[PDB]
RNA sequence: CGUGAGGGAAAGGUGAAAAGAACCCCGGGAGGGGAGUGAAAUAGAGCCUGAAACCGUGGGCUUACAAGCAGUCACGGCCCC
RNA sequence: GAAUGCCGGCAUGAGUAACGAUAAAGAGGGUGAGAAUCCCUCUCGCCGUAAGCCCAAGGGUUCCUACGCAAUGGUCGUCAG
RNA sequence: CGAUGUCGGCUCGUCGCAUCCUGGGGCUGAAGAAGGUCCCAAGGGUUGGGCUGUUCGCCCAUUAAAGCGGCACGCGAGCUGGGUUCAGAACGUCGUGAGACAGUUCGGUCUCUAUCCGCCACGGGCGCAGGAGGCUUGAGGGGGGCUCUUCCUAGUACGAGAGGACCGGAAGGGACGCACCUCUGGUUUCCCAGCUGUCCCUCCAGGGGCAUAAGCUGGGUAGCCAUGUGCGGAAGGGAUAACCGCUGAAAGCAUCUAAGCGGGAAGCCCGCCCCAAGAUGAGGCCUCCCACGGCAGCCGGUAAGGACCCGGGAAGACCACCCGGUGGAUGGGCCGGGGGUGUAAGCGCCGCGAGGCGUUGAGCCGACCGGUCCCAAUCGUCCGAGGUCU
């Protein structure tokens, strides 16, 4: 199970054999390790990753500290990889080639108090007919004296997005080692400039 | 949502919004310093610095476009002549906001002061 | 991190300079490459061009054309491979970016909507004077 | 699904002339 | 709508604690590095004028 | 894109001017049928002594749309008007001729004979 | 209140005596604190007595893993006499 | 101790709804214990078969000026019917 | 009966299984294909139309199927008001009449503010024996769960023929769901342009207001979007249902069972995605500070840290979260690029003139990708450990 933390960057569209291939940019590596998750110490198998170059005068002395055990320059985003055990004490985009399907997982768009119509996808009220300051309304939300009570998990308007998910097998288009650049087919979750994070697929 | 949206609404329509921006750009340039709400000024700086560096190229067009927004032929000639050359050698920035430590007694509104700078 | 140059520098490899420039109201002849059973030929779409929207190196052009009695529209990417070239049949001259309003007109009104951009087509054949 | 049609308890409300 | 209306008086205590977040925060004050009176962090002096060094102000 | 309600101007010689769709042949529940695609569609304007009449309910093979279909090439084409050629149950067409250009997405969709029959094929 | 016929309220008490608080202090005033009067000023005029609902300040005990007509019986802890 | 009792007082809902046409505001200068709200100036907006002007009903000092800001004014107030 | 609002529709569902489909079976008057019948199975799915207020039903076109029921004949402090309980009016019929009729007909006031429970979201407080910054384990919970057509096998097996497979393999769909904005397509309240009437600046020219809360019209970046794009349903492992067996007695035979074992469902467990240690059973790891002064308590200054305040943010109702705060590129300006609009003003020339041409892809120019300390994040303040007992 290999791993690596990045940034969205944008999207384009590239041509491959005649035909137009939608892709996210993702700026990859490089993700230098700072932690391994051992399971005589710590329980589980994983890797710490590091990813960013940190202003040092911005990181205090705890957060600092851990940086030298590894001997890592100060690192922005602190990661792990699950089932992960890369043999450098660096991960690179390399760790990825063309054809390979990927997941991936990023912070979703955030649509704040969202209303019932865009969170679940309801139909709300007619727009007219005599509807009556319902058009955008959820209807009823219950039965009656049985069993008197709304369920839990009732879809209801409130907040939605900025939340996390992960798209799933999404083909690696192209790789770039020289920039650490990884295009991905298709959608990635999330803003331009969002964090985002690359793993094998689970997907057969 | 509002994500990315740059430019605020200061509860205004279109064109009240405007006539504000440049009824307080004329005193702006009137009187080189007012005392506006935080928000209004914070939106000024803008507005203003735009016109300053239009008197600064001094060709009949900007003449022309400032006048626009600021309709007084006297006030325009006052920003080619006396204001627009003191910042020659500035590079934008004409304008300073700094907030006042007090608030209007009648709604608490937090107060702020913008001037042009030296 | 120059997010904007990333991404010009993933689409460098495919843009293309070969083509010629052009403007709404020319009109234009698009060679472009076809598959159909299995080899694969050229079609030139002749028309007029009506849109250019832009987005670099995603910038897409709209061509219009009549035949045979229906009106056919045809969006091109300006940096697809499968153009193999474009010509300039003629040069018009709009007054908008945007001619969507020539879907209403007869041919009539269409020319004289849109007569020849005779200052374009000098520069034309003063071009290709070449040494 | 009940067959025989069955009538209305209430009349529909209607206002009254507040004191 | 049917006019919904409180079903029984809020007791004394439950009140007394929905206004559990009531409490005013007090005003976040800094001595003036001037006057060394206290004021509002960046804002201009209301005692002396000054601001950043200058004097911005008559007060 | 053609829905149920939409009227197409069929494009031959079956006599057949206009007809109305009624539904969309593409699975259980299609909203839409696009290009290649098959309808049922109700005859609402034919001309005198066709081989179809005004009331005949038909299929017919949807050959023109005026919403833009999108290519793998990522080119698009768009027509002037929704258009069809109304078949038999063996996607054969009826009349002898088709009138004006058809999407090419109809030789990928197994129509040969009216892509053959089509003045051109865009 | 009602066009009108007509309907139709609420509202008493400083002290024996105004001796009804000069003057000073904060305040724009209201209000207060000193001074002064008085047997008494939480008798100060928003004045005899001044209950209760209701609101607040201080203090003792108590409470953020707990199930309720709020009590009652037992025991323990802490505080007070 | 109960009569959807009578009179009064005081709570709850609650710092909640609301503050009465979406014609619209900004700054400068005064006054003042206090100013988004009062006076002046400049900019802006609205009415203009009125949202201007005259008359009749009705109202009955509301008119003018000086002095005031406890209440009335849906906020404020130095302003005011 | 000091009121439990009543048909149908809409919205939103949830549940049952006497199962409409899809999955698994036995029997068949099962050749195959297609059916019939019963058993198991409630995971998901169960279309759009015409008529009628209709539920129901008939009908049209499809479909894998167009399931049946419960939830106050689910749901009017969610909506509707066509049905039906008011007052108006008329027809048939009954009554001498006033009027009346599970007979019909046209019309006919549906109430801004949610206290408590519950539900969706988001915080504040304390606790998890020192005080802190990170990164995680996953008890437990939620989400999802659909299906068709074609092709190959193969016109093979089967069949007199017509017709026509199991199993295995491949491609392409419909509806749904999550995210996304490159493309297609929307919006894009002042980003550009053209236009009318009027009034104004300053007479021409050039402009400004108003005609909407954009006067109107043609376009339109970012963003937010679907009609657009990517991706999901699985795979796989385990245990089972109906059912089918292996070995096998009681019962010298027989028996799937009494000992034992195997096979076997879209269902169950797990796997996938999301939440999650208030999981008070309060978990784990890495790192930081440390033996303070004074009288398991209190008081005071601090350490590491944090909060305040400030500039902001595809984060957001407030709060929260996140980034930045001069040892700085956080916003504002300014500069370059993008992008939009589509050749500004002025001048010159041609024309009686409306105009046209040139300078010119000019000028204007929100948000997008960046650069740059010109303007503003000045200066600071308060919190915050001494580590309970076996
Ligand atoms: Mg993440
Ligand atoms: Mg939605
Ligand atoms: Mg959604
Ligand atoms: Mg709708
Ligand atoms: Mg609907
Ligand atoms: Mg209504
Ligand atoms: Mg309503
Ligand atoms: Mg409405
Ligand atoms: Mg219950
Ligand atoms: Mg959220
Ligand atoms: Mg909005
Ligand atoms: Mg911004
Ligand atoms: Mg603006
Ligand atoms: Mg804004
Ligand atoms: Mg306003
Ligand atoms: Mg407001
Ligand atoms: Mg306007
Ligand atoms: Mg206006
Ligand atoms: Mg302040
Ligand atoms: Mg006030
Ligand atoms: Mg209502
Ligand atoms: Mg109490
Ligand atoms: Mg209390
Ligand atoms: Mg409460
Ligand atoms: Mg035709
Ligand atoms: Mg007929
Ligand atoms: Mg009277
Ligand atoms: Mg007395
Ligand atoms: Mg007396
Ligand atoms: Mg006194
Ligand atoms: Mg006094
Ligand atoms: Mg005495
Ligand atoms: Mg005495
Ligand atoms: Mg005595
Ligand atoms: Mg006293
Ligand atoms: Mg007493
Ligand atoms: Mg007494
Ligand atoms: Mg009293
Ligand atoms: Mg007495
Ligand atoms: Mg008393
Ligand atoms: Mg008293
Ligand atoms: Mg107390
Ligand atoms: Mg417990
Ligand atoms: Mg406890
Ligand atoms: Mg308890
Ligand atoms: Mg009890
Ligand atoms: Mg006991
Ligand atoms: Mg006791
Ligand atoms: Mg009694
Ligand atoms: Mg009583
Ligand atoms: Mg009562
Ligand atoms: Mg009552
Ligand atoms: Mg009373
Ligand atoms: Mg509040
Ligand atoms: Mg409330
Ligand atoms: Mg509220
Ligand atoms: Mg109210
Ligand atoms: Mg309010
Ligand atoms: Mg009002
Ligand atoms: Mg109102
Ligand atoms: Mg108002
Ligand atoms: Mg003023
Ligand atoms: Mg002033
Ligand atoms: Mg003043
Ligand atoms: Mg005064
Ligand atoms: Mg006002
Ligand atoms: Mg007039
Ligand atoms: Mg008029
Ligand atoms: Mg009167
Ligand atoms: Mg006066
Ligand atoms: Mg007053
Ligand atoms: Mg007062
Ligand atoms: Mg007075
Ligand atoms: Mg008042
Ligand atoms: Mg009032
Ligand atoms: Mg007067
Ligand atoms: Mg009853
Ligand atoms: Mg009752
Ligand atoms: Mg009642
Ligand atoms: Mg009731
Ligand atoms: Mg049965
Ligand atoms: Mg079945
Ligand atoms: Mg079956
Ligand atoms: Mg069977
Ligand atoms: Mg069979
Ligand atoms: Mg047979
Ligand atoms: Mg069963
Ligand atoms: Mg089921
Ligand atoms: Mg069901
Ligand atoms: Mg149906
Ligand atoms: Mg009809
Ligand atoms: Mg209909
Ligand atoms: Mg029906
Ligand atoms: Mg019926
Ligand atoms: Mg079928
Ligand atoms: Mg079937
Ligand atoms: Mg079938
Ligand atoms: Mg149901
Ligand atoms: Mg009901
Ligand atoms: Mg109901
Ligand atoms: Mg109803
Ligand atoms: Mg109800
Ligand atoms: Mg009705
Ligand atoms: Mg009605
Ligand atoms: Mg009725
Ligand atoms: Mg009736
Ligand atoms: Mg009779
Ligand atoms: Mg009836
Ligand atoms: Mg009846
Ligand atoms: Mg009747
Ligand atoms: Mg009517
Ligand atoms: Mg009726
Ligand atoms: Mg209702
Ligand atoms: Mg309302
Ligand atoms: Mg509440
Ligand atoms: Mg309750
Ligand atoms: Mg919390
Ligand atoms: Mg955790
Ligand atoms: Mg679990
Ligand atoms: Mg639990
Ligand atoms: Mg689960
Ligand atoms: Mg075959
Ligand atoms: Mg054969
Ligand atoms: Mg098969
Ligand atoms: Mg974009
Ligand atoms: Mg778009
Ligand atoms: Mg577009
Ligand atoms: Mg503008
Ligand atoms: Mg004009
Ligand atoms: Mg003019
Ligand atoms: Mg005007
Ligand atoms: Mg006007
Ligand atoms: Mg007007
Ligand atoms: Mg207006
Ligand atoms: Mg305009
Ligand atoms: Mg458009
Ligand atoms: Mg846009
Ligand atoms: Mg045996
Ligand atoms: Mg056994
Ligand atoms: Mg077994
Ligand atoms: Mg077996
Ligand atoms: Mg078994
Ligand atoms: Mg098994
Ligand atoms: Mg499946
Ligand atoms: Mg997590
Ligand atoms: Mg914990
Ligand atoms: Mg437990
Ligand atoms: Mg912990
Ligand atoms: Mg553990
Ligand atoms: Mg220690
Ligand atoms: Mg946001
Ligand atoms: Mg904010
Ligand atoms: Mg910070
Ligand atoms: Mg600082
Ligand atoms: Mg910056
Ligand atoms: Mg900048
Ligand atoms: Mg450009
Ligand atoms: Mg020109
Ligand atoms: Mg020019
Ligand atoms: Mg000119
Ligand atoms: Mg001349
Ligand atoms: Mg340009
Ligand atoms: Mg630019
Ligand atoms: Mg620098
Ligand atoms: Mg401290
Ligand atoms: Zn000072």
């Amino acid at each position: 199970m290999k791993g690596i933390l990045g940034v969205k960057v944008g999207m384009t569209r590239i041509f491959r054999d005649d035909r137009a291939v939608p892709v996210t940019v993702i700026l990859a590596g490089p993700c230098p390790v700072v932690q391994r998750r051992t399971p005589e110490k710590d329980g589980y198998t994983a890797v710490q990753l590091g990813f960013l170059p940190q202003n040092p005068k911005r990181v205090n002395r705890p957060l600092k500290g851990h940086f030298a055990k590894a001997g890592v320059e100060p690192v922005r985003i602190l990661r792990e990889i699950r089932d992960f055990n890369p043999e450098g004490d660096t991960v690179t985009v390399e760790i990825f080639k063309p054809g390979e399907r990927v997941d991936v997982t990023g912070t979703s768009k955030g649509r704040g108090f969202a209303g019932v119509m865009k969170r679940w996808n309801f139909a709300g009220g007619p727009d007219s007919h005599g509807a009556h300051k319902i058009h955008r309304h959820p209807g009823s939300i219950g039965n009656r004296k049985t069993p008197g009570r709304v369920y839990k998990g009732k879809k209801m308007a409130g907040h939605y997005g900025a939340e996390r998910v992960t798209v799933m097998n999404l083909e690696v288009v192209d790789v770039i080692p020289e920039e650490n650049l990884l295009l991905v087919k298709g959608a990635v979750p999330g803003p331009n400039g969002g964090l985002v994070i690359v793993r094998e697929t689970k997907k057969a | 949502m509002r994500h990315l949206k740059s430019g605020r609404k200061l509860n205004r329509h279109s064109s009240h919004r405007l006539a504000l921006y440049r009824n307080q750009a004329k005193s702006l340039l009137t009187h080189g310093r007012i005392t506006t709400t935080v928000p209004k000024a914070k939106e000024l700086r803008g507005f203003v610095d735009h016109l300053i560096h239009l008197a600064k190229r001094g060709d009949l067009h900007a003449r022309r476009l400032v006048l626009r927004d600021l309709q007084d032929v006297k006030l325009v000639r006052k920003l080619f002549d006396e204001i627009a050359p003191r910042y020659r050698d500035r590079q934008g920035g004409y304008t300073r906001v700094l907030k006042l430590a007090e608030r209007r007694r009648g709604d608490g509104a937090p107060l702020a002061l913008v001037e042009l700078v030296e | 991190m120059n997010r904007g140059a990333l991404i010009k520098l993933v689409e460098s490899r495919y843009v293309r300079t070969d083509l010629p420039e052009f403007r709404p109201g020319d009109t234009v002849r698009v060679s472009y490459k076809v598959k159909e059973g299995n080899r694969t030929r050229i079609q030139d779409f002749e028309g007029i061009v009506i849109r250019i929207r832009r987005n670099g190196f995603n910038t897409t052009f709209t061509v219009r054309k009549v035949s045979y009695g229906v009106g056919v529209e045809r969006i091109f990417p300006l940096h697809s491979p499968l153009i193999q070239k474009i010509d300039i049949v003629q040069r018009g001259r709009a007054r908008r970016a945007k001619l969507y309003f020539i879907r209403n007109l007869s041919d009539r009104e269409i020319r004289r909507k849109l007569r020849a951009d005779r200052k374009r087509i000098d520069q034309d054949r003063a071009a290709e004077r070449a040494a | 699904r009940r067959i025989r049609p069955r009538p209305p308890r209430l009349p529909r409300p209607r206002p009254r002339p507040l004191p | 709508a049917k006019h919904p209306v409180p079903k029984k008086k809020t007791s004394k205590a439950r009140r007394d604690a929905r206004r559990s977040h009531h409490a005013l925060t007090p005003p976040t004050l800094v001595p003036c590095p001037e006057c060394k009176a206290m004021k509002p962090p960046h804002t201009v002096c209301p005692e002396c004028g000054y601001y950043a060094g200058r004097k911005v102000l008559e007060v | 894109m053609i829905q149920p309600q939409t009227y197409l101007e069929v494009a031959d010689n079956t006599g057949a001017r206009k007809i109305m769709c009624i539904r969309v042949l593409k699975g259980s529940n299609a909203k839409y049928a696009t290009v290649g695609d098959v309808i049922v569609a109700s005859v609402k304007e034919a001309i005198p002594r066709g081989a179809v009449k005004e009331g005949d309910v038909v299929k017919a093979v949807v050959v023109r749309t005026k919403k833009e279909i999108k290519r793998p090439d990522g080119s698009a084409i768009r027509f002037d008007d929704n258009a069809a050629v109304i078949i038999n149950n063996q996607l054969e067409p009826r009349g002898t001729r088709v009138f004006g250009p058809v999407a090419r997405e109809l030789r990928e969709k197994g129509f040969m004979k009216i892509v053959s029959l089509a003045p051109e094929v865009l």
